């Protein structure tokens, strides 16, 4: 597995520009914002509603050991 | 170039290139607009060469 041995490819071109020719930061807050929220809705349904199942049954579960003390 | 006589030249350019207007065309001039180097790359991929 060395470059030269990987695959076959035919008919595609890339163009690249070099490093001192470009600016550090063209967009990082004006495109940094939108794109966090355009990941963050597509990510939320799936990840979230499995921990606010631990929330209710760490708030359940300490509050059935105060009351079982002193009436 | 070779066997030719300037004088002979000069006197042939005189009777047929001399119909060509000298002064420019409502006298608009040319200038160079100088051309930018871009240090870049561009790759072409074809394995069947």
């Amino acid at each position: 597995r060395e470059f030269g041995h990987l695959t076959r490819m035919r008919h595609v071109i890339t163009y690249s520009l070099s490093p001192f020719e470009q600016r550090a930061f063209p967009h990082y807050f004006t495109k940094g914002i939108p794109n966090v929220l355009r990941r963050t809705r597509a990510c939320i349904l799936r990840v979230a509603p499995p921990f606010v199942v631990f929330y209710l049954v760490y708030t359940w579960g300490t509050q059935e050991f105060e009351k079982s003390k002193r009436k | 170039a070779g066997g030719v006589e300037h004088r002979q030249l000069l006197d042939l350019a005189q009777k047929h290139f001399s119909s060509l207007s000298g002064t420019y065309v409502e006298d608009a001039v040319p200038a160079f607009t100088p051309c930018r180097f871009t240090g870049s790359e561009i790759r072409h991929r074809d394995d069947a060469l």
